[PDB]
Parts: C-alpha cells; structure tokens; sequence
DNA sequence: CCGGCAATCGATGTATATATCTGACACGTGCCTGGAGACTAGGGAGTAATCCCCTTGGCGGTTAAAACGCGGGGGACAGCGCGTACGTGCGTTTAAGCGGTGCTAGAGCTGTCTACGACCAATTGAGCGGCCTCGGCACCGGGATTCTGATGGGCGG
DNA sequence: CCGCCCATCAGAATCCCGGTGCCGAGGCCGCTCAATTGGTCGTAGACAGCTCTAGCACCGCTTAAACGCACGTACGCGCTGTCCCCCGCGTTTTAACCGCCAAGGGGATTACTCCCTAGTCTCCAGGCACGTGTCAGATATATACATCGATTGCCGG
C-alpha cells in the first residue's frame, strides 16, 4: 500500500516554507521577454539595463503577494476556505483601484 | 596666521556632517535663506533615526546565529515595530520577505 | 523579431507559490486568468511612465532610475537599487 | 390713505378674483382612514423610501450644536483656552459626513458579498481593515 | 579622462553602527537600502519645512521650521526623542 | 368768463388723454398731457344742493383759504430767503359749468374695473351744477404704491431728511402747518440731479439726492399764517375724525388735540413732529428693501435711525430737530 | 468651564440617516457604537494637526485654513472653503 | 519718444487667462533658478482648456434641471459622470455636493 | 481701499463661462470651488515640472518640461488636447512678437 | 459485540553536526576639491502702538425632532444530504540556466561660442476697494392631478 | 384542492400658478503698483568630436521543472425549520433654532532700528578611487528527530 498524505497537509508545508525564504519565484527568461513586448507598443528599438528588469520584477512580485492576503481575506469573511475571481474582484473595489 | 580649523559636527558632538547638509539645503530650491541652526537640527534626527534602525536590527541578526546584517534582518526588524512600522507603511525592502503568520482556522483539527 | 503570446509563460505553478508565499490553502481553477490580467494592466501603467522619463531624457536606454522615480511617482517607493 | 378708514369698498375683492376666487378648498385625497383594518406598509418600503429621498438632496444631516460641542471638547485635550471661527467647524463637518458615507457604502458592498441584507460591526471592521486605516 | 566621484553615507552609516554594536558588520545591499532611506527621509522633511515657511509669508528656513515639520512628520513616539535630540545638538553648538 | 364751458378748459386732445389717478371726498383726479407735459386735473362739485358720497356739497369761501395756500406754497419756490422745491406748482384754477363729459366716465368705469373705488359713479350732475378745476405739476408714485420699491436704508434717509429740511424752510418763511403727513400723500419722482439745495434764512446747504426726489400735497386741513392774518379751517365740532382705530395715524390727530387742548387756532409746530414720527414709524415696520443689510456701514446708519427715531420726541419744532439731531450732522 | 460626554450627542436617527445616504436597508443594533469610535478617532487625528499648524504662528484662534492644510496633508483635499 | 503704445502678452497669444500673473507666480515660488520665456504661455493655455471643459459640461447638467445658474450640485454632477475628470479628481471632496443616485439590484423588491 | 487687495481667477472664469454659455449665471460658492480648482491645478504641474527639471541636472524651466509634465499628470484623451492647444498658443505668440 | 480512545509502529521530511573552499568585505595609500577662517554691506525680522471687527455669552418663544412602547413579519442561523472539482503522485518531455565567443550602438565626457534670460530705468493702464442701484431668479403656499402599493374576488387540471 | 391572476382603494409624489425676498450683475471714482518698452551684459546650454563600456546575438550541454493523466474524498451549495429582533406607527417630552443685543479680546497695519545671512578670497585636511589578504559563509555529507497516517487492543452500554 503506497503511502499517501491527506489533502491539506502538503498545503501547509508549502506554506511554512515559502514564508521564509526571500528569493523570486517567476522565471527570469519569460518576465523579460514579457516586459519587452510590452514595452515595444510605446517605443520602437528600445534597450534595457539588467537592474531596471530586475526592479521590475520585484515591485511586481510585492504587488501581487500583497494582492492574494487581501484575497484570502476576503475568502474567509464569506465562510469559506477557497479563493475565487469575485474576491479578487471585491478587494480591488475596496482598495480604489479600478 | 589662521587658527587650525575645527569642523562643525565636532562642535555640534555629533557624527553626521553639518557642512554637507547646510550645502544641500542651500542648492536645493527651499527657501530663499537658511538659517545657521537648521543644519544641526537636521543632523541630529537623521542620526537619531539610523541608530533606532540599526540597533534593533543588530539585535534581529544576532538572533539568527550571524555576524553580518542582510536586508531580510532590516525587513524583520521594522515590520515588527509599530512606530517604524506606521512611518515606512508604503515602501518595498528588496529581498526582504513576509513576516510568517497563518489564519487561524485553516489549521488542522 | 516581434513578440507574441508571452503572458502564457506565467505559468500555473508560479502563480501556485505566489499564492502559497501570500498564505492561501485552497485555490480554484479561474484564478490563474485573474492574475494575468491584473498584472498585464499593472506592467502597463509602470512601464508607460517610465519611457516617457527615458523619452524626455533623450536616450535609448531604459535605466534604473526611470523604474525607480515611475514607481515613486505611482507611491510604490522601492529602496535598494539606487536612488 | 384717504385721511379716514372705511371699510373695503377701494377694493372689489381684486386679489380673489385675479386669485384663488373660490379654488380654495380641498385638494389630493380627501377621505382617509376610517377603517377597521390597520392600513400598513410592509417592512422594507419606507426602507427604500428614505433611500431615494436622502440620494437627492445635499443639506448636512447632523445637528449643528452637539457638534460643535465634541469639537471643542476634543480640541480642549491639545491647548486650552482656544478659540474658533465658524467656517473652521463647517469645514470640519463637512469632511466628516463626507468620510462616514463613504465608509457606510464600502460596509454595504461587504455585507452583501456574504449574502446578507442587514450590515453587521465585522463589515465595518473588514472595510477598515482593506482600506488600510486599520492594521 | 576622470571618472566623476560620486558621494553617499556610507562612512557616517558605519561610524554610527560600529558605536552602537561594536561587533557586527554590514553588507552592500544593506548600505544600498540605509542610503535610499536617508535620502527619503531628508526629502520629507526638508519639503515640509519648505511648505511651512511659505505659508507664513517669509523668506527663510529657521530650527522653528524643522521642529514643527518633525512633530508633524513623525508618529507619537520617535517625536519626543527627535526633538529633545535636536534641542541638545542646538544648544550644544551654540555654546561652544 | 366764471363758470365756462369744460370744453374751453378741457379741449377733446386733453379730454381724450385724461387718466383717472384717485377719487376723494373733494373730488377726482386724472393725468393728462397738456403744453409738452404731464399734468394732474383735480375736478370738484361745489355749489350743489345735493349729497354726494355720503357728505353735502362744498361752497366757494371755505375753498378759498385753499388755493390762497396752495399758491403761497407754490410761489415760496421763488423766495431768496427760504427756497425749497418740495411742493406742487400752480399751472391754473378754474370755474366750470355742465355735466360730466363721458370719456371721463368711460375712464372711471375702467378704473373701478382694475382697482375700485370709495365713492358714486359722478353721473348725476346736470347742466347747471357748478365745478372746479385745479392744474398741478406730475410728482410721481405715492410712498404707498412704492412700498416694495425702495432701494435700501440710504434712500430711506434722503427722504427723512429732504422732508425734514422742506418743512423746517416752511415753518421758518410762513409759519406751517399741514398736519396731514400720510404716507399716501408723499409723491417719489426720479431726478438725474446728484444734490439738492435749500436756503434758510440766507444760510444755503445741500443734501444728497440718492436719485429720487420728494414732494408733498393734500393741503385741505392745514394751517398758515402771514402778516398777522391766519388762515384755516376750524374742525372742532366734528368727532367722526377722532374716532379712528387700528393704527397709530388713527392715534396723532388724538395726541395732537391733546396737545393743543382742542384748540385750532393756535400754532404749535411740535405737532407736524409727531407726524414725522408716524412716517419713521412707517419707514421701519411697513417696508421690504431689496437690499439686506450685511454692509457694515448700514448697520451703522440704521442704528442711527433707530436712536433718532426713539430720542427725537424730545425737541420743539422742525427747525430744533435738523439743526440739532446728530442724524443730519 | 469642562465639556464631559459629548458624543452621545450624536443620535441613532443621525446615524441611520448617514447611512440612508449610503444606501443601506437594514442596520443591525450594534453599529451605533462603532460609528461613534470611529469619528471619533479621524476628528482627533485632524484636530491635533491643525491646533499644531495654529501654535506655529503664534496665534490664539483656529481658522478654516488650518483645517484645509491639515486634510489637505492627511490626504482628502476639500474645495470651497477658501481653498 | 514714443513707446508705440503697449500690448499685453495674452492678447498676442490670443488666450484670455493672464501670461504675466503666471510669470510673476512662476518665479516667486521657489521651483527653479531661471523660468523661459514660453512655459507661462503653456501653462495658462492648458488651465484654460480645463476650466473650458468643466463649465460647458456643468451648464448642461445645469440646463438640464431647469435652472439658469450654477450651483455646487451641478459641478458635482458634471465631475462625476464623466470618466476622465472622474479619474483626474479621485480624491477631491466638493462641499455641498452630494452623491450619485445609485441603488444595488439585490435590494430591491421581487 | 483700507483693506490689503486680494487677488483672484474670478474675472477670466466669467470670461470663459460667457463664452461657452453665451445666457448662464453662477453663484459664489461655485466661484469659490473654481478659483480651489485651478490653483491645485497649477501647484501639481509646476510641481512636476520643477522635480523634472532637476533630475536632469538644469536649472531652467521651458516649454519641454511643461508638455512632458502634462502628459504625465493628466491622464489619456485629455492629454492630447491640452498639448495641441499649448502647443497652437505657444506658436501663435512666437510668430506675432 | 460492537463504535471508540489510547497506544504503538513505520515511513517521510526537516533540523543539526563536522570538514573544505571562496570571493566579498575590512583596511591601507595617495591625491584634490569642497569646507573652514576672516571680513563687510544691507535688508528681513523683531518690537511697540493703535484700531476695530468678530467671537463669546445671555434671554425668550415655538415647534420640529428625539425618545419611548408594542405587535408581528421576515431574515439570520443551524443541520443535513449529494455530487463533483480539486489535491496528491507518477512517468515523460521541454526549455531555463550556465559557460564562452564576438560585435558595435550608444552612454558619458570635453571644448567653443552664441543666443537667451537677468537686471535697470521711465511710463502707464489693468484690477481691486468703496458706495450705491435694481431686474428677475428662487423659493414657498395651496390646489389639483397623477402613480404606485396593499388588498380582496375569481376559473382551472 | 391546491391556487396564482386582476380590478379597487388610498396614500404619497409631482405639477401649475401667484406672491415675496433678496442676490448677482453692473455704474461710478481713485488710486497703486505691477506689467510693458527699450537697453546692456555675463553664462547656460546647444553642438561637434572622441573613447570604450555594456547590451545583444548565437551555440552546446545538463538537469530540474513543467505537463498530462488517474483516482478518490472533502468541500461547496441547495433545502428545511425555528425563533429572535428590527421595522412601522402613534404619543409624549426635550432642546435646537431664530432673532436681537452688549462687551472686549485678539488679529491686522504702521513705523523704526539693527543684528544675521550672503558674498568674496585664501588655504589645506577630509573623503573618495584603487589595490591586497583573509575569514565568514556556502557547499557537501552524514545523522538523528519530530510528526503524519494506519493498525492493534481492549472497553462499557
């Protein structure tokens, strides 16, 4: 009989362990090539140092961590335990953002 | 024969420089005048305020078994201070992390 | 050399451990075109920010110092690189 | 002003007959109540009543003198012997409906993401906490 | 051909943490961020004063000004010790 | 000449024109144009048998005493010792015999139609009864008709003043006495002049004008005296004008019997100062301003009048009261 | 001369009709209190910033331009008040 | 001599808010050394635009009530209804202004 | 004339309304609102302008920083008329000096 | 004679102890540019005197709003059952990451020199502060009209 | 035999007029002083040329992460029942609002010093760029140790 875990357990060991490290958890690769194509609507032929990707990157990442406890939040105000698109929606209302 | 000069943080007994400050008042566009007591005031609380950071995270780091400060003991340190924590409430410390908290009840009965 | 189709390289186990860093235990399966969305109108408004800096400044290079003032601007400051 | 007072006859009823020469009577419906059944709305009408007649209009909606008194009692706390002028406390007031309506339209949208009519202290409590007020 | 010099706070950083834990170093990124913390605060408070002197129609910068902006700026506590630190510092200097 | 024709007196373009402005015990009072300018008709039956509107008709020798004082008034315009414009001119007083002429019927008829009126229709008269016709200069709107058409407390103050000032310049020349200031018997005109000048005794002072101009008129009950003959209408036997109620210009003819112990023929000027008082009274309690008084300034003047108002019952004449009272200095 | 219990001079009818304005049907029984904390709470943030922008200039009297900087600085500018 | 009269600078930029007031504003508070002879033209140009653009749409929110003044309500109507100025004014309150009426569908009868 | 003067947009809003709406009034608290308007207004841009000129290492403010602190500030669609209008005055005056 | 509560028993993932190896951090040296000493001119800020406007405090009348009590209808909250969507785990495929190699577009600095902005003197007209008028807008009252909610009376598979 | 629809009835809501009360445009004077006109003059920045840093493009090889599929169970959602607790309406009690009026405290304006800051010249010490070691931390390996999930083993109604 193959050992198996029970739904939940695995969640919380992540959970423990990603909250103490300090590392970026997005590919560098497809951030960069996102950025660029992005970019390429307001300009033609830019260029990019390195620093400027990677303070991108961070700013981004801090918004969306900061997003989701919002949203968990929000999922436990309603007596629930699963994060779905009306809370996200309900946060960014609240926050003033569009 | 000019006395030998004396600089004016000596004086002040302080260690933030006095004339670096008087200068970037002065050619900054503030004010028409500045006066002779703003710059000493001024030093005195930016060094009050590096101290108050510093010490406490000396003391964060040493709770972690190190010898030098990294930017996650400066993130530990102010966010869990409320003064520091209510004057720097919309600025990101890169490499910094979270603070470990869970919800209540998504713990295992 | 134009790109396409690079918001699919946000894959679905790093929005996982985004997730799991912001402390969330049960996710559905709608939140993952959410998330895209909302960090695609992000980007957008930083980065048009920034190049008008870079435009104004006239260069050719996106430095540090765009991102960085861009972000202060939006009253997101950021300390470490530079500035 | 003829040096003397009569009667009326200088004037032949002219403001009756340019106005109101016998419209004044009754006007709307003139029969009500008189019936064993107590008329009644039902609970939630005069609810939504008040709800459009409030949207429309602009005056303040707290009595000026009470207010006034928490202000002074407040600011006696910082300086003593203070004094104010009277568009320093309008301005204040002012300020302060506008920051409760808001609050109480962010309550309602809380309450009613967790299917409810009624709002609760916790909706409150929610909004303050997401706004940022509130650590 | 020079390259530019270019200036920060790193010296007096150290100076202050070396009084306080004398046995615990630092490292760049660290320096990085104490820097741009600085500067920031600096800004902050320089702009107030900047404000406050304008709004009462004069023409310069005095320690009122910078008092006044630190007991604006600054959250309930961190505000007595700030300004008793800077009464001293004035004091001190001008009786020397 | 005598009783002529009223066709002479009244030719069909005046006849045409004429507009009924007030009835009265004495009579009617039209407005017409006549010699390039806007002229006041004031038509009266005398010499009848009959009675009309409830009292009997007038004869000539009490009527006379009248125009005698209606002239002297008119003429002191021309005085270099005392000069003062606040009167009616005399353009001409005439006889008349007939009846009355149907366009001023039509007229009356028009007039009891949009306002009504106190008196008969004037369509009783024959041939042979006997009228007359006075002429007078056009004053204006009475103060009762403008009560909603005052400008602010400025206005209020030239008209307080200017009628001050005439009735002094009156009591100093001829010794007056009027004594029936209603304030239906005052007449506005607007004028361009910025001020106005009035002599008293060879001492000349202007006042400002605030663009309107006062005049007074209704001289039936007054009082005069000249080279130490008095003229007058000695009014003691009947009661029906002290009986009056409801308000206080029903009061002054009381107060001043008592004043001057039913006694006509003498001359106390105090009297014509309580009349300024009723008018002040008016001027505070029966009048809309279309400007409030936010100004400062007018707080100041109103304050002013209000004391003047409450402490000037307490000097002698006209003359006493303009040379004293701090309002006028 | 010392005021004392002044904040029960803001009624529950005054309460339910802010919140008519707001657009809410039904209140629960334990709301009056909290609105009561809660303005209290932003009247003496903003009073405290505007008695300190009085003392400044060495004046005796609060006026509505203290009151503008002071929400002007916490961040809820206001027109109208001689802005 | 003759100076040949005088001209102010708003009537040769064709604009009716004033150039030298901006000058004058510019240069006494305290935002650079030096001001060129072309930024107060610029700026009184685009504060001129806006001012134009609010009133038009407060005058028809206006006329549309019924009234021939303006009044706070009207401005409060005009601002919020329009999305951009909506957005250039989020965090603005205008005394004696009000709110929209609005009313969520949940609460109204079946 | 004790007074010392105080100075306001009154005259030019008037103007500007007359023109728009050749037959409408306006009341002094919407005075009031306009005049708190068009001052924030100004402080924001010139405000922009002059942190633009500085992190540039000038120490001039021309027409460069205006129209660049103008489309940063406003946001779209409303940028654009306010640079083409800028843009139409600051020809006109250049060509007529 | 089971539904339970405790006590094991095995397996998995994380914390802890010891040895080697590096590159980032802590100092030492030389030089040059920015701060300190010394002195003068003039204008911003402090102080006294005076005026007068606006803030505080009092009194009486009235009446509109706050406070109180009660019946009952509709909503908040708990318990239950069912179905499927989400978590855990395994085998296979893909592209990120690392280490080099080569090219050149463009950032960063220096030197010349012209044109645009600061400053000054003489002149003058725009804009604000007092005093004043007045045409029409906003407001109220009544009366009529409408519109909407809460009701009983009915045909029907 | 359960109803689910329509016609009436009453009570708010909105329109139409007539009369009142004041506000927002304007008119005049009178200055004040800030904006315009015509000059000279010193330096900020536009422009042209050069050097060399760092950004871009391509290639080969490894290994970890991303992807697809199978299976089962715990969580979300709909339905029913119960009871408390807010809403609507009538009656009684409190204090807010309006109008008017003195008293005097403190903010605003005017004139007169006079000490503190900017500006200039000379000189040298603090602070920055560059170059070397050595030791705190990173990496690798083995070793407990805490915890999750299943099984046994009696046990009282």
């Amino acid at each position: 009989k193959p050992h198996r875990y029970r739904p939940g357990t695995v969640a919380l060991r992540e959970i423990r362990r990603y909250q103490k490290s300090t590392e970026l958890l997005i590919r560098k690769l497809p951030f960069q090539r996102l950025v660029r194509e992005i970019a390429q609507d307001f300009k033609t032929d830019l260029r990019f140092q390195s620093s400027a990707v990677m303070a991108l990157q961070e700013a981004s990442e801090a918004y969306l961590v900061a997003l989701f406890e919002d949203t968990n939040l929000c999922a436990i105000h309603a007596k629930r335990v699963t994060i779905m698109p009306k809370d996200i929606q309900l946060a960014r209302r609240i926050r003033g953002e569009r | 024969t000019r006395a030998k000069a004396k600089t004016r943080s000596s004086r002040a007994g302080l260690q933030f420089p006095v004339g670096r400050v008087h200068r970037l008042l002065r050619k900054g566009n503030y004010a028409e005048r500045v006066g002779a007591g703003a710059p000493v005031y001024l030093a005195a609380v930016l060094e009050y305020l590096t101290a108050e950071i510093l010490e406490l995270a000396g003391n964060a780091a040493r709770d972690n078994k190190k010898t030098r400060i990294i930017p996650r003991h400066l993130q530990l340190a102010v966010r869990n201070d409320e003064e520091l924590n209510k004057l720097l409430g919309r600025v990101t410390i890169a490499q910094g992390g979270v603070l470990p908290n869970i919800q209540s009840v998504l713990l295992p009965k | 050399k134009v790109l396409r189709d690079n918001i699919q390289g946000i894959t679905k186990p790093a929005i996982r451990r985004l997730a799991r860093r912001g402390g969330v235990k049960r996710i559905s399966g709608l939140i993952y075109e959410e998330t895209r969305g909302v960090l695609k109108v992000f980007l957008e408004n930083v980065i048009r920010d920034a190049v008008t800096y870079t435009e104004h400044a006239k260069r050719k290079t996106v430095t540090a110092m765009d991102v960085v003032y861009a972000l202060k601007r939006q009253g997101r400051t950021l300390y470490g690189f530079g500035g | 002003a003829r040096t003397k007072q009569t009667a009326r006859k200088s004037t032949g009823g002219k403001a009756p007959r340019k106005q109101l020469a016998t419209k004044a009577a009754r006007k709307s419906a003139p029969a009500t109540g008189g019936v064993k059944k107590p008329h009644r709305y039902r609970p939630g009408t005069v609810a939504l009543r008040e709800i459009r007649r409030y949207q429309k209009s602009t005056e303040l909606l707290i009595r000026k003198l009470p207010f006034q008194r928490l202000v002074r009692e407040i600011a006696q706390d910082f300086k003593t012997d203070l004094r104010f002028q009277s568009s320093a406390v309008m301005a204040l007031q002012e300020a302060s409906e506008a920051y409760l309506v808001a609050l109480f339209e962010d309550t309602n949208l809380c309450a009613i993401h967790a299917k409810r009519v009624t709002i609760m202290p916790k909706d409150i409590q929610l909004a303050r906490r997401i706004r940022g007020e509130r650590a | 051909r020079r390259k530019t010099r270019k200036e920060s706070y790193a010296i007096y950083v150290y100076k202050v943490l070396k009084q306080v834990h004398p046995d615990t170093g630092i490292s760049s990124k660290a320096m990085s961020i104490m820097n741009s913390f600085v500067n920031d605060v600096f800004e902050r408070i320089a702009g107030e004063a900047s404000r406050l002197a304008h709004y009462n129609k004069r023409s310069t910068i005095t320690s009122r000004e910078i008092q006044t902006a630190v007991r604006l700026l600054l959250p309930g506590e961190l505000a007595k010790h700030a300004v008793s630190e800077g009464t001293k510092a004035v004091t001190k200097y001008t009786s020397a | 000449k005598g009783p002529v024709p009223f066709s002479h007196c009244l030719p069909t373009e005046k006849l045409q024109r004429c507009e009924k402005i007030g009835e009265g015990v004495f009579g009617e009072v039209f407005q017409t144009i006549a010699d390039h300018t806007p002229v006041a008709i004031k038509i009266i039956a005398i010499e009848g048998p009959d009675l009309v509107n409830g009292s009997h008709q007038k004869t000539f020798e009490e009527i006379l005493p009248e125009i005698i004082i209606s002239k002297e008034l008119s003429l002191l315009s021309g005085e270099v010792c005392n000069r003062t414009e606040g009167f009616i001119g005399l353009n001409s007083v005439h006889c008349v015999q007939g009846s009355y002429p149907p366009l001023l019927l039509k007229a009356w008829d028009h007039y009891n139609s949009t306002k009504g009126s106190a008196n008969d229709r004037p369509d009783f008269f024959k041939d042979d009864q006997l009228f007359i016709v006075l002429e007078f200069e056009f004053g204006g709107i009475d103060l009762e008709q403008m009560r909603t058409k005052l400008s602010s407390l400025a206005t209020a103050k030239s008209i307080l003043h200017q009628l001050t000032a005439s009735l002094a310049v009156a009591e100093a020349s001829l010794r007056f006495e009027h004594r029936d200031l209603h304030w239906g018997n005052v007449l506005l005109k607007k004028t361009s002049l910025k001020k106005l000048h009035y002599t008293l005794n060879g001492k000349s002072s202007t006042i400002p004008s605030c663009g309107l101009q006062v005049s007074i008129i209704d001289y039936t009950l007054s009082r005069l005296e000249r080279d130490g003959i008095v003229v007058f209408c000695d009014v003691s036997m009947d009661e029906d004008l002290f009986t009056g109620d409801g308000d206080y210009q029903f009061d002054i003819y009381r107060l001043m019997k008592k004043e001057n112990n039913n006694r006509w023929g003498e001359y106390h000027p105090y009297s014509n100062v309580l009349w300024l008082h009723y008018l002040t009274d008016k001027m505070l309690k029966q009048m809309t301003f279309k400007t409030k008084c936010n100004t400062p300034a007018m707080k100041q003047i109103k304050r002013k009048i209000q004391e003047f108002h409450r402490t000037m019952l307490n000097f002698s004449s006209a003359t006493d009261l303009l040379c004293q009272h701090s309002l006028f200095k």
